């Protein structure tokens, strides 16, 4: 579950 | 004092009796000199880049 | 592309241009000081203490090169040539303290000149150095002559110290701007020694504050 | 159905971070606009201080651009509704181009301002003859142009994708990196290395040399009193404290942001647990708070110490009110 | 009894005003109203040439229109090559304080003066080639605002003690002395036939002299503040006046009065320099707010606006070829326009 906001 | 005022009156008196042209004739003369030399002016008439030195 | 002569001309121009840069970086190190007075303010005395137009004085004190311009000989309209001096390091302004008794009134004329060179638009940032000249004769003139002649209200205590401090506070009250420029006041005799030392300390302070105001750190 | 894509945090922390962002927005926009007007008003003997006032104008403009270009969009769809990405197709990569160009602009402006302070204090006589207003305008437009052209990889790497489990969905649309993980890793490494390590090294070295030299001048003036003596040493001590404040504020403001981007790009998908997911999004709010502090703390440094700059500023606010 | 003489002076001034009003049948703009305008004069800079380290006060062209000289407060005046931006010479002045310079018609000599109130002559073309001081004209007791060469041997100056003076350089003494001003004179402009010239003062009055005769021929008034520049219209029968109160006026030598005024509401600053083009149709005026306008001299319409100086434009002038305009300013950058 990698976060996507960068 | 008195000599300075005499010199000022003499200068104004010499300046007063000078014949004067009418202003429309001087307007026509300024206009005529502008028209007679408008052709060879590099600033009014823009110059092609061969003849421009800069 | 350039011919045989044109390349040598460009070499000549580069040698001239490096002479310009060398002479300019030499001239940027030395300090230039405008000098003013009412004429009867002992400005010739401080010029002697530093030891037909502009009169220049070149003196060196403690590895710093000073150029002092005596502009009082140039008698013409001041408005036309005072903008030539925009960007001097400091102004040296002279007042004879003994002019409060003398009428030509001369003390108020000196304050009028000082207001005129403080609030000028060319000298917004240029700090001012005051030499209140003729200390001993003013100290003697207080005991015989009151200071109520010059100023209408003074609130008393006529001694040397209160009167001298009052004249200093008047002149330092004259500048409308105090945040960007600062007045350095020195009570000086005709024969005192440390006057050029005061100029040196004042100019060194002004150079440090000019560097900091350049960077934004002041 | 797309509930796995949702970020779940405490909503009162969202309200707090929203209020902090609104406060930083109004303070930073007020400070940088009135700083630009105050630097516009100064007109008396522009010779070499006009160089530094153009640098300060460039820095205040870059901070104002960070705030105005970044704050509404990132506030809305990175703090409240990150899920639908209501902005759209090319606005994703255009928005990352704008934010990263503004970040490079602020980084290179603070670096260039440290360079100019070094030239003015440590080599003072050469700064007049060498540097000119044309040279300064060339240098400022050059660092703005370099900040523009460095942000183009963030224009290529960012783009819209549809990370729903289904192919098409209204809430599925997100704004993420699109290129391969090694490539976006290279882009984020180059962005982090340049926009942090190059200004931090030049700011640390130059401001430490300047602070050392004018602490030597403090020791000299206290050694040898004068008329401006207690004014000069106070000016120089406040100069020292401004230099250390710029260095420490640069580190504290922009290190956690690049730590967030770097720990994004390093950590592979096998290592991400939902604890790291939630910690990342709280860390995201904290780092953008420390990021937007830096856009506000530049007019505060100028009004604190420069007495000339203080009065024109507070009179400008008195004219408006 | 001097009340009578002052009243006679006022009577003469009233009669002069009434006579020149009686000669004023029509204004200039009513005549030139039918003329087509000059268009928009867009001139881009060329050959930006640099190397002064202080404010440039004055510059003058060469008569070949090849070289020019410019003077600044760095203590040096530099002889430039405007075609290729080369520095032909760099002459160190004896005194840094300089506010005028002239270039000779022969090209052999240059002049220089300022707050040192000594108009110095430099010999350019000499064996053992370096620029040495040939003659050094002193005795003027007020700041020199303008020196101009008549020939290699005759130079005229206008300076800060309300007087002008012709010199004979080889003797070293002033031959003719021009008096009649209450305020000090800021400028000077020789005629094309060089028999006569005009000076302008800080008493808001420009006057005409004859060089051989020695006395003021006539006196031109019309505005309020001190004036800073004048230049002859190239016919010689007219000239323009650059005043401090944001106005340029055009004056007539034969019609004796003000002919027209070049004013605008957006400008309130002073006018430091004035020159004409070869046709005389374009008037060029550089201002205190670091831009130069291009005034249509028949219509008082500004046709173009030069820009690109940071500080006050102190000096300008047009080539005798008519090709180019060099504007110097206080930011030490001189710009050849075209």
């Amino acid at each position: 579950k990698k976060p996507y906001i960068l | 004092s008195i000599a300075q005022a005499r010199k000022l009156v003499e200068q104004l008196k010499m300046e007063a009796n000078i014949d004067r042209i009418k202003v429309s004739k001087a307007a026509a003369d300024l206009m005529a000199y502008c028209e007679a030399h408008a052709k060879e002016d590099p600033l009014l008439t823009p110059v092609p880049a061969s003849e421009n030195p800069f | 592309t350039l011919s045989a002569e044109d390349k040598a001309a460009v070499e000549r121009s580069k040698m001239i241009d490096r002479n310009l840069r060398e002479d300019g970086e030499k001239a940027a190190r030395e300090v230039k000081l405008l000098l003013l007075g009412a004429g009867e303010s002992g400005k010739s005395t401080i010029v002697k203490q530093m030891k037909t137009g502009i009169v220049e004085t070149h003196f060196t004190f403690k590895d710093l090169h000073f150029k002092m311009f005596d502009v009082g000989g140039q008698r013409s309209e001041r408005k036309k040539w005072i903008h030539c001096f925009e960007g001097v390091t400091a102004i040296i302004f002279c007042v004879a303290l003994s002019d409060y008794d003398l009428v030509l009134n001369r003390m108020h004329e000196s304050m009028k000149l000082f207001d005129s060179i403080c609030n000028n638009k060319w000298f917004t940032d240029t700090s001012i150095i005051l030499f209140l000249n003729k200390k001993d004769l003013f100290e003697e003139k207080i005991k015989k002559s009151p200071l109520t002649i010059c100023y209408p209200e003074y609130a008393g205590s006529n001694t040397y110290e209160e009167a001298a401090a009052y004249i200093q506070c008047q002149f330092e009250d004259l500048n409308k701007r105090k945040d960007t420029k600062e007045i350095y006041t020195h009570f000086t005799c005709a024969t005192d020694t440390k006057n050029v030392q005061f100029v040196f300390d004042a100019v060194t302070d002004v150079i440090i504050k000019n560097n900091l105001k350049d960077c934004g750190l002041f | 159905p797309s509930s796995e894509l949702d970020v779940n945090t405490d909503i009162y922390s969202k309200v707090l971070v929203t209020a902090v962002y609104l406060a930083l927005f109004v303070v930073g926009t007020v400070g940088n606009t009135v700083t630009l007007f105050t630097l516009a008003r100064k007109k008396s003997l522009q010779s070499l201080q006009s160089t530094v006032h153009y640098h300060l104008g460039s820095l205040a403009l870059s901070d104002l651009l960070t705030l105005l270009l970044a704050m509404p969009v990132e506030l809305y769809n990175f703090i409240w509704v990150h899920h639908p990405w209501a902005f759209g197709d090319a606005g994703c990569r255009g928005y990352y181009f704008l934010r990263d160009a503004c970040t490079y602009a602020t980084a290179l402006n603070v670096a260039s301002l440290s360079v100019e302070r070094y030239l003015a204090i440590c080599h003072p006589f050469k700064a007049k003859t060498l540097m000119s207003r044309s040279r300064t305008k060339k240098f400022i437009s050059a660092i703005w142009l370099a900040s523009a052209l460095l942000a183009v990889p963030m224009l290529f790497t960012m783009g819209e994708q549809n990370r729903s489990a289904d192919g098409q969905h209204a809430g599925g649309l997100v704004c993420t990196p699109t290129i391969h993980t090694a490539t976006v890793k290279v882009v984020i490494q180059v962005n982090t290395f340049m926009s942090f390590i190059f200004p931090m090294v030049v700011i640390s070295v130059l401001n430490t040399i300047i602070a050392n030299k004018l602490t030597v001048m403090v020791r000299q003036a206290a050694e040898q009193c004068t008329v401006g003596g207690p004014g000069r040493v106070q000016a120089l001590r406040h100069g020292v404290r401004v230099l250390r404040a710029v260095v420490i504020a640069f580190v504290v403001c922009w290190l956690p942001y690049h730590v967030r981007r770097l720990m994004f790009c390093y950590i592979s998908d096998e290592q991400w647990t939902p604890f790291l997911y939630d910690f990342y999004h709280y860390f995201y709010m904290v780092t953008n708070a420390l990021f937007y502090v830096s856009s506000t703390i530049n007019p505060i440094l100028y009004n604190l110490v420069s007495a000339n700059f203080r009065h024109i500023f507070l009179a400008t606010l008195a004219c408006l009110c | 009894e001097l009340d009578q003489l002052r009243q006679e002076a006022e009577q003469l001034k009233n009669q002069i005003r009434d006579a020149r009003k009686a000669c004023a049948d029509a204004t200039l703009s009513q005549i030139t109203n039918n003329i087509d305008p000059v268009g928009r004069i867009q001139m881009r800079t060329r050959r930006t040439l640099r190397g002064h380290l202080a404010k440039i006060y004055a510059m003058h062209w060469g008569t070949d229109s090849r070289l020019l000289v410019s003077a600044s407060q760095d203590g040096k005046l530099i002889i430039w090559d405007s075609y290729t931006t080369n520095k032909v010479h760099a002459i160190p002045l004896r005194s840094s304080w300089v506010m005028t310079c002239a270039y000779a018609p022969s090209g052999n000599y240059v002049a220089c003066g300022g707050l040192d109130n000594i108009c110095s002559i430099y010999n350019l073309k000499t064996r053992e080639g370096n620029v040495r001081v040939s003659r050094e004209l002193a005795g003027h007791t007020g700041y020199l605002s303008c020196c101009r060469f008549l020939d290699d041997n005759q130079i005229v100056t206008s300076s800060g003690d309300t007087t002008c003076a012709l010199w004979d350089i080889e003797t070293g003494q002033q031959t003719t002395t021009f008096t009649g001003h209450t305020g000090d004179v800021m400028s000077l402009s020789l005629a094309p036939d060089t028999r006569l010239f005009v000076s302008g003062a800080c008493d808001a009055s420009a006057k005409l002299w004859d060089v051989r005769e020695g006395m003021c021929r006539q006196t031109f008034t019309g505005h309020e503040s001190d004036i800073n520049a004048i230049c002859f219209f190239p016919n010689g029968n007219a000239f323009a006046t650059g005043s401090d109160d944001a106005t340029c006026r055009l004056f007539d030598l034969r019609a004796d009065q003000e002919l027209m005024t070049y004013s605008h509401d957006n400008i309130i600053c002073g006018i430091t320099s004035v020159s004409f083009s070869k046709s005389g149709r374009l008037l060029l005026a550089g201002y205190d707010d670091f831009n130069c306008n291009v005034w249509d001299a028949l219509k008082a319409d500004r046709a173009g606006v030069l820009a690109g100086h940071d500080n006050r434009v102190s000096c300008l002038g047009v080539t005798d070829d008519g090709m180019a305009v060099a504007t110097g300013s206080w930011d030490s950058f001189l710009k050849i326009w075209n």
